């Protein structure tokens, strides 16, 4: 045996890092089966755009969690680590508006100042400034400190000037890491050792993650670059994260409507705002998918059923819209602090659970709540409101859902029911549900047929309808009238009807499958 | 004749939808043998098996003649059939000669590698259809010439034993 | 389950043709591989061992 | 119908280069036997085996139904069934008779002669493809003579066994 | 494809001249029995054999599991199949009740008599290719008779078992 | 084409692996000096293989 | 030709030994004086092989 | 800097190089003699039994860069200029490796 060293540097060698006393290690997989989407507040990201985000990806995108002792700023990441176990989503970024990037501007002799600018804001060059660098990503660089350093390189072939531009992290220990190394050439047309270009803007957009430049173009050309040693972003910061204006979260309600990746449920990921509630459910109706919402854990039995109606979603506008309340207590699984926080993405879960039981059509009939689908795996549940009872009749009568204990010892979500207050076989939550991944595959049906020879026609349309209904009477959400007296055998009935020969109409009924959850025994004695 | 005679083609059609619901049928000829460190000889096999996946069964008579099975312990160690073409360079010889040399335990993994699911020119493979056997010796048997049997090839027969199954 | 005693997609049994067996255990069988077989499908083969025939 | 179908046709070359990139397959009609100091009898060989390749195993069961197979001794001895044609002259059997008449040990060698591999009127060997059987006993089986067989010609079998395997 | 292939036809044609440059194939309808004594029904012989001509052999485990195999004692003993057929006097039933009447031990003679090693009208022996077995005992088998078989004749199955054989 | 029988009677043919190697006829006319004679002749001696352009 | 099937369903025909003996069809027309029946005889009777040369 | 100063990635280019210059001497005994059409069949040939040795493999990322191991194409400027090109994607070595004990 010989010497083993503690860090890898250019030479072929196996090296051990010292013995950590404290860490974890976390693994990852990815799946796209279902596709969700919300909002919220974290560390560092783009604000206002849309990230998507697997099992592996949400600790460098996103950030490292806050600490619960900040306060109503942990809500979000947590909600989002509960529903990525299943299948990966989308989340827009909200910052408050006093929030600044950190940039530094380069001298012609080369010296750097320093300053910082609102994210809404544009960078503008002063004269007398060749160039400046920013960093795109929106991490303030407050607690890790991240620093920048020049050196020259060899000449270009063609003669052109380049020079090594290097980023590293530093903690506030004083354990310093390298980031990214580039080589860069202030000329137009230079290249790389690689044969790509070395333009800084370009090279910059094309193969960096963290940085980007901006160039004055009229003095960009006598401009020369000096060795410099680290040199640290300052003025980079983020307002108090716990006062978000209502304003922000509009903006990325927003957003999220003018998006064309196509998800198929919407979060609301600890945001406990009516405004946005309210918007999120119209973009849950607007594109025929499911949304899951949850109001503020904290209140009580009794305050609990008025805050239902404080939303706007009761009615009959926003069907297939579930709200959830969950007064209960956990241990935090990163910091063992017993936090407090709701249930979305626990829902969520259930319903990708039951979604991926089928393989052809989804099987979109199975309940969300269920002893099997849906459980709570937390550390250890402690309620916050001991020696109180709710009232059942009153909370399915105020269309709000109920949590349980299992068989098994863990805690249970024990009903599933839409914001409809109409007797209509619609506050069941499969219900809507089939209905609506029948209108989405009948849309995408269309679509296609429009580029046919003939376009839209009514024998056209009828065909792939029954191919599509037999296909859902096959995977069992679709099944015979209870009494087959009075209705037909067929589960289904699709009829056309002419009236005059400017109007047709295609209509097609179906008979839904029924839950199971109410029971009742009766005892005798002989 | 028959007056129970009665026809339904919409029960037919009901069945064949509900057959056709599922994806495919995996064919015979798509699968895929590693052998760990020898990754040279995947090419030059022609047939191999999955292990048997039992258990050992304890029978109990009760009162009268009341009979029970009753699960046992897994059966781990078992047997392989593979055959393997042979080249004019003696490559399936040479691999025989060498495991019978020297004592050697090999970790082999058999996966089904059909064309509907490939990316490019590399073969992707499942976890559901994805079977290993681990500490796995190798040996042959005897392996026939003859003349008069121009159209044929020779292919000797291994035989594979293993000592556990992980998935 | 014949096509003459059905109705509408939904298949109907008879109490006479009919037999159950309780406290089954599956177990497979070696499963065979093999190139030249393209006009071959895989299939498995159980054994089922069952402890009580009940109708 | 199925909606998992998708055609691709670069693995499908992929993997006709892949096979194809090793060199020919051996042909079943090509080798030879020396048996020592009889080198006349080569020509009338017409069927011929490679040696078994094998080790003894020894099971052993752990704790619970815990099962291992381990390697044993080395297998020295068999026998190999060869088939000879037989001439008017008797080479064969007289070839026996000497044989059974002094007791003696043979040695004989197998060995794979492609067309391909082979420079002018000779045929040359290769190391990996020849194997070696020391120490051999050759005897006779019974000889079949039937009228009404006026298409075949009389073919002994022979059977061989051998001491010990080196290459 | 194939990167290894390459003609060669003179090698062939050395192999078809070695082959060749032996005489004949003996064909198996060319064979003559004698019975000793009894000379006429040599005619009637349809299907004879050639004893086994073999030695027992001792098995002994070395140190480790080395294993040797020895020449033994010479096989005397042994049986042989022979088929004949029947006329419509009774020629091979009368000769297999006489054997059975009278305890005898008959010599018999086995050789092959080629077409073309023949002088006149009389067939001509090879030392090589003859061979004889003494004090043979001559039985008889269960001769069936049967309607619908009007393409068939009879043929009764002999079993003879020598006890010596001499060349 | 491989062959499956579902439930009751109902049977499904599915596409299966593509056939490569096959057979085709070729019929032509012989000179005097035999060029094709000499060209089968060449092709038996020596084993090779080679690639053939067809066009409409 | 020799078939092997390699990986997947591809399929490959291989060169083999060479066709050395066969059968080919011969006519010809008799004359009075017996000529090819006492040939036909001649070569039953005796039993040789013969050289043939055919030339086109 | 240019992935060189492994000893692996010069040969395999150093090897194309070979194999297509002898591909190329035996071309122009051909009738029609050295053509862009000829000149892309053997070098997919070649390139092919590169990839199946095991010397060319897909890129790292996917999402960036086509699945293909080598990429061969023909451009045309005007008439009297044609030009050939191929890429090549090697494989890597394993050289530096590193290990972080924990402690739960």
């Amino acid at each position: 045996q010989y010497s083993i060293q503690q860090s890898l540097g250019n030479a072929s060698g196996v090296a051990v890092s010292p013995i950590n006393a404290d860490a974890t290690l976390s693994t990852g997989v990815a799946l796209n089966s279902s596709l969700w989407a919300g909002i919220g507040v974290f560390a560092r990201g783009k604000p206002f755009t849309v990230l998507a985000v697997t099992e592996s990806n949400y600790e460098d995108v996103l950030g490292e969690p806050l600490k619960p002792s900040s306060g109503s700023q942990f809500e979000p990441i947590r909600h989002v680590y509960e529903a990525i176990q299943q299948t990966s989503g989308y989340v827009v970024r909200a910052v408050p508006d006093d929030a600044k990037f950190p940039i530094i501007m380069f001298d012609e002799s080369g010296e750097p100042a320093y300053s910082a600018l609102p994210y809404g804001s544009e960078i503008e060059l002063d004269s007398g400034e060749a160039f400046a660098i920013y960093v795109d990503d929106g991490d303030p660089c407050i607690s890790p400190t991240r620093e920048l350093t020049i050196e020259t390189a060899t000449a270009d072939s063609a003669g052109n000037e380049r020079f090594l531009l290097k980023l590293t992290q530093t903690t506030s220990l004083g354990v310093v890491t390298t980031l990214e190394t580039h080589t860069v050439s202030l000329a137009e047309e230079a290249k790389d050792d690689m044969g790509r270009l070395c333009y800084l803007p370009t090279a910059l957009e094309a193969r960096s993650k963290y940085l980007r430049a901006v160039v004055n173009e009229e003095l960009i050309s006598t401009a020369k670059v000096t060795n410099k040693k680290s040199l640290a972003f300052t003025g980079g910061t983020n307002g108090d994260q716990s006062k978000i204006s209502t304003a922000a979260y509009l903006r990325a309600v927003k957003v999220l409507n003018n998006a064309p990746y196509m998800y198929t449920a919407v979060l609301g990921l600890g945001c406990y705002d009516n405004a946005a509630i309210t918007a999120l459910g119209k973009i849950c109706a607007d594109r025929l998918i499911d949304g899951f919402f949850d109001v503020k854990p904290t209140l009580t039995y009794a305050e609990a059923l008025p805050a239902v109606e404080d939303t706007g979603l009761l009615g009959t506008d926003y069907v297939s819209c579930s709200v959830y309340h969950y007064p209960f207590s956990c241990k935090d699984k990163w910091t063992q602090s017993r936090v407090v926080f709701g249930l979305s993405g626990v829902a969520y879960a259930a319903k990708a659970r039951g979604v991926k039981k089928n393989s052809d059509v989804g099987g979109w009939h199975y309940s969300p709540a269920g002893e099997e689908r849906a459980v709570i795996a937390r550390a250890s549940i402690q309620p916050l409101y001991p020696e109180d009872t709710p009232d059942e009749e009153a909370m399915v009568k105020g269309r709000l859902n109920k949590v349980s204990v299992g068989t098994s010892g863990q805690m249970i979500i024990d009903d599933a029911l839409t914001c409809c207050t109409q007797d209509n076989y619609l506050h069941f939550q499969h219900v809507p549900s089939l209905m609506n991944a029948i209108s989405r595959f009948f849309v995408q049906l269309a679509r296609q047929m429009k580029h046919s020879p003939d376009g839209i026609t009514a024998a056209g349309l009828t065909k792939g309808m029954t191919k599509l209904l037999d296909r859902f009477v096959a995977s069992g959400a679709l099944v015979a009238p209870r009494d087959p007296d009075a209705d037909g055998t067929e589960p289904y009935v699709l009829k056309v009807t002419q009236a005059e020969f400017d109007k047709w109409e295609v209509v097609w009924a179906c008979c839904p499958t029924g839950v199971a959850r109410r029971i009742q025994g009766v005892p005798l004695l002989i | 004749g028959h007056n129970n005679t009665k026809g339904n083609r919409k029960f037919i059609k009901g069945r064949y939808t509900a057959n056709a619901a599922k994806g495919e049928r995996l064919v015979s000829s798509e699968f895929l043998l590693t052998f760990a460190g020898h990754e040279d000889i995947s090419v030059l096999v022609r047939t191999s098996q999955i292990p048997e996946m039992t258990r050992e069964d304890v029978e109990d008579y009760g009162p009268n003649g009341v009979k029970f099975n009753q699960h046992g312990p897994i059966r781990n160690s078992g047997e392989i059939q593979v055959q393997c073409v042979e080249t004019i360079e003696g490559d399936i010889l040479q691999f025989i000669k060498d495991r019978i040399a020297a004592k050697d335990y090999v970790d082999i993994t058999m996966a089904a590698t059909p064309e509907s699911k490939s990316s490019g020119v590399n073969a992707v493979t499942k976890a559901a259809t994805t079977i290993e056997m681990l500490d796995c010796k190798i040996y042959s048997d005897a392996i026939d010439f003859s003349t008069e049997d121009v159209t044929a090839a020779v292919r000797p027969s291994l035989r594979i034993v293993y000592n556990w199954i992980e998935w």
